[PDB]
RNA sequence: CCCAAAGUAUACGUUAAGUGGAAAAGGAUGUGGAGUUGCUUAGACAACCAGGAUGUUGGCUUAGAAGCAGCCACCAUUUA
């Protein structure tokens, strides 16, 4: 669960490279993969990016980028009362292994 | 599932249905209903079915008034024996039913959510439906 | 043409002014430029600019009033409207700033008269949720 | 409030016969044509413009007395105007071909398709994808155009084949 | 689908009467009807 | 009507399937009637020529809900 904890926050750079392909996807369509993208945002302007994409649809690809940030914000709702309930199952088994290791 | 948990005598004639409704013709307690055109036995399966047919899509509305309870008892002699030696044992609980009857009350919903969960009711049912409302003078 | 509303305060990068140019065949940095220099005075705040288009790539850009949400907004203070307009009445907003308002929006709104320019304003007043009061 | 009552003008130049039996001939610049009808009606016509009258207000009359003068209407707009019924062969490797009065289509079967126009009705083709029929009447266009439709039917993935001015395919996804 | 409870499914379904046949026509070839 | 004796009888309607001359739940713009109700020559239901709008990308919302994901009091003008 930790795992996907860490999936969390790959899985925003993810939606991001996304939103960059969707301020400049009007050109290229046909095949679209390794298109260099400049900064929408910061004063960076850091190094141009080449996001590569599956054949489906141009917008399709970024539309699953943003559908996968979703799926990855209820993640992070679900997952933390999933490791709460494990601690809770965790304190209480280690309380059982102690009234089943000094009992007659 | 209804049934009488009690009886005078488990075994009884299947008796007539001649004539129109003694009783329960007019609608009196919601302001929709079923009126019986045609007389047969009604299941309690089959009031079953069709009070679940209208519960499901009236999740949120008033309650419903079964008018009629399986109260009679038939009696199914077990199969592949000869005819004859001693009445066999009772099966099931039926309504009688008279053309007039009112069968299902609905208040306290629309129009057209109290037509449409009556029809869903009328196709469980064995007999010819008609859609009635109550009427005031009066 | 395309008409969009730019925020005057971040018209530079490539956000929105970027894609909408970019289909009509001219370079974005060029006219940012000519965008912040017209909308200094106005800075903060979301200005709707209509984008003519020419056959020899001169591009000259006529722009409009900020609209009645955002300056509802400089009015009262508030940046982010309530959830339901009607049912939680956020702030209150008093009818000589209505006016102003109301004045503000001649030259684009074809209304005759001021009067039926306030009654308007009213009416995009209660989609705020702000009092007319 | 119904089609039999409205008036049908005719340009210049047709003319009608009012012959025995109800058998019509129009004559015009652009063809002939002749059709049988029915005994029941009684068909008058005025200074260049064409009238039928419905005997009385059964079902069948009312039937007929507006399919009489839609007819009537389709024959004195084809002969004079005509009708046409334009078709688009969409594909990478589809031709229609002219070799005289015999129209071959080049479509993706491996047996060459060739179709036989009957008199009167002509067949051009101008350029790669568009076709054009032509013809005073519109039953025999109409007719045509189905037997071009009837040797490949457009298949609802991809556009191909026969297809006419607008009118959408279902979109299908595949895999 | 042949069926003898032929019903229109949405709203764009038309009920039609070919060959003293009861029949439905819809845009959506899916909601096609026919009985007898 | 003929086989097969006697009306191709009279008046008023109905049915178009060979119902007549084999059954149902259920389905259906079949048709003949009866009775209400909105409109209607100040011009009715459809059809053809035009407007189909600016305040306004109405707000909350996701990058984006620009009338047309969702929740929503749902208003005001130019006015034919």
């Amino acid at each position: 669960l930790e795992k996907t904890l860490e999936y969390s926050e790959n899985a925003k750079e993810f939606q991001l490279y996304g939103e960059l392909l969707t301020a400049n996807l009007y050109m290229l369509k046909k095949g679209d993969k390794q298109a260099e993208v400049i900064n929408y945002y910061d004063e960076e302007s850091p190094t141009i990016t080449i996001p590569l994409n599956p054949n489906k649809t141009p917008s399709e690809n970024a539309q699953a980028y943003f559908t996968k940030y979703q799926k990855a914000k209820n993640s992070v709702a679900v997952v933390e009362e999933q490791i709460r309930l494990a601690q809770e199952e965790i304190e209480y088994f280690d309380q059982l292994i102690q009234q089943l290791s000094s009992a007659s | 599932m209804l049934l009488p948990k009690r009886v005078k005598y488990r075994r009884e004639h299947r008796g007539k249905m001649r004539g129109r409704a003694k009783g329960g013709t007019e609608v009196h307690f919601g302001e929709f209903g079923i009126q019986a055109l045609e007389a047969s036995w009604i299941t309690n399966r089959q009031i079953e079915a069709a009070r679940i047919a209208m519960t499901r899509y009236m999740k949120r509305g008033g309650k419903v008034w079964i008018k009629i309870f399986p109260s009679k008892p038939y009696t199914a002699k077990p199969l592949e024996v000869r005819m004859g030696s001693g009445k066999g044992a009772p099966e099931g609980w039926v309504a009688v039913v008279k053309p007039g009857k009112v069968l299902f009350e609905i208040s306290g919903v629309s129009e057209e959510v109290a037509r449409e969960a009556l029809r869903l009711a009328s196709h469980k049912l064995p007999i010819k439906t008609k859609f009635v409302k109550r009427e005031e003078i009066g | 043409v395309v008409k969009l509303q730019i925020p005057a305060g971040k018209a530079n990068p490539a956000p929105p002014v970027g894609p909408a140019l970019g289909q009509a065949g001219v370079n974005i940095m060029g006219f940012c430029k000519e965008f912040n220099a017209r909308t200094a005075d106005q800075a903060g705040l979301i200005i709707p600019v209509e984008i003519s288009v020419y056959e020899d790539r001169s591009f000259t850009f006529i722009t409009k009033t900020p609209p009645a949400a955002v300056l509802l907004k400089k009015a009262a203070g508030i940046e982010s409207g309530s959830g339901e307009p009607n049912r939680n009445k956020v702030a209150t907003v008093k009818r000589d700033k209505v006016r102003e308002i109301a004045e503000t929006k001649m030259p684009d709104l074809n209304a005759a008269d001021v009067e039926a320019a306030m009654r308007m304003v009213e009416g995009t007043a209660r989609s705020m949720g702000i009092v007319i009061e | 409030s119904r089609v039999g009552k409205k008036l049908l003008e005719i340009p210049s130049d047709v003319t009608v016969t009012l012959n025995d039996n109800n058998t019509v001939a129009v004559k015009g610049p652009k063809g002939e044509l002749t059709r049988t009808f029915h005994p029941d009606m009684e068909i008058k016509v005025e200074d260049n413009v064409l009238t039928v009258a419905r005997p009385s207000d059964q079902k069948e009359h009312r039937a007929l007395h507006g399919t009489t003068r839609s007819l009537l209407g389709n024959m004195v707009e084809g002969v004079s105007k005509g009708f046409e019924r334009g078709l688009e062969l969409v594909g990478v490797g589809y031709r229609a071909s002219k070799s005289g009065n015999k129209l071959v289509l080049n479509v993706g079967y491996s047996h060459p398709v060739e179709i036989v126009p009957e008199e009167g009705i002509e067949i051009e083709v101008p350029s790669q994808t568009k076709v054009v029929v032509k013809g005073t009447d519109k039953e025999r266009v109409g007719a045509i155009a189905a037997n071009i439709r009837a040797v490949r039917s457009p298949e609802p993935y991809k556009g191909k084949g026969i297809r006419y001015e607008g009118e959408v395919v279902r979109r299908k996804e595949g895999k | 689908k042949v069926r003898p409870s032929v019903k229109p499914i949405c709203e764009k379904c038309k009920v039609i009467r070919r060959k003293g046949k009861v029949m439905v026509i819809c845009e959506n070839p899916k909601h096609k009807q026919k009985q007898g």
